[PDB]
């Protein structure tokens, strides 16, 4: 996990991304092919997204995409057995904004599909780390781009957040950002990255944040390291 | 019909693209528009049919 077969080079404000160099990116869409979120792979049969996305068994995951414009790219349509909300998800506070999906058939790992590494609870990303989100959400505050986007950012500290948020971040939150760059609508559900031993580890799943996508204000993700007991447990159980 | 139904179609702060209907006054009929996921308010409808039960007329 965490290794791309194919190296990448290093959403507003962000770049276009070597196709393929965000093998775990997965884009959630409903049968008529419509991106509403964006998704990460752990394995070859769970991906990892927002519970805010709600999706549903009747939505599909799209594997090893780039060009959501191109018909003849080759890619991986693949069905939703089962969808696990964390029951801790608050609706009204927003934490603890994460569900996972367990594929009817799983995914057919390659150069351009592969699994993102998870983190440990106790793992410790310090703020000022430069990590990495990628989606195919708005460029600017409108329709989506057709290819994959991928932006560095620094991790904050909640200190350094809660001065522009407030009592809004909860425990189940990291926040990101705020340097020039933001995700944006489209955006939810996918991953922002960090290395851990050099392999890019899931820190954070997009969440919420500035509600005109402003990138001078902190966007909240959903801390993995809060949540990753959770995952494993729902894992282990199904 | 309820006066939510003369509320401006509200996006919210989470990032998701999902559609969503809500009540146009001004055209008289339900129109589609991007819901965030989350914090949704009251004229935002899954379907056009529920949309124009509720709202229909205001």
């Amino acid at each position: 996990c965490g290794v791309p077969a194919i190296q990448p080079v290093l959403i507003v404000n962000g770049e276009e991304a070597v196709p393929g160099s965000w093998p775990w990116q997965v884009s959630l869409q409903d049968k008529t092919g419509f991106h509403f979120c964006g998704g990460s792979l752990i394995n070859e049969n769970w991906v990892v997204t927002a519970a805010h996305c709600g999706v549903t068994t009747s939505d599909v995951v799209v594997a090893g995409e780039f060009d959501q414009g191109s018909s003849s790219e080759k890619i991986q349509k693949l069905k939703i057995a089962k969808v696990f909300k964390n029951s801790k998800y608050n609706s009204l506070t927003i934490n603890n904004d994460i569900t996972l999906l367990k594929l009817s058939t799983a995914a057919s790992f390659s150069q351009t599909v592969s699994a993102v590494c998870l983190p440990s609870a106790s793992d410790d990303f310090a703020a000022g780390t430069t990590c990495v989100t990628t989606g195919w959400g708005l460029t600017r505050y409108a329709n989506t781009p057709d290819r994959l986007q991928q932006a560095s950012l620094p991790l904050l500290s909640n200190t350094n957040c809660k001065k522009y948020w407030g009592t809004k971040i909860k425990d189940a939150m990291i926040c990101a950002g705020a340097s020039g760059v933001s995700s944006c609508m489209g955006d939810s559900g996918g991953p922002l990255v960090c290395k851990k031993n050099g392999a890019w580890t899931l820190v954070g799943i997009v969440s919420w944040g500035s509600s005109t996508c402003s990138t001078s204000t902190p966007g909240v993700y959903a801390r993995v390291t809060a949540l990753v007991n959770w995952v494993q447990q729902t894992l282990a159980a199904n | 019909r309820p006066d939510f139904c003369l509320e401006p179609p509200y996006t919210g702060p989470c990032g998701a693209r999902i559609i969503r209907y809500f009540y146009n006054a001004k055209a008289g009929l339900c129109q589609t528009f991007v819901y965030g996921g989350c914090r949704a308010k009251r004229n935002n409808f899954k379907s056009a049919e529920d949309c124009l039960r509720t709202c229909g007329g205001a």
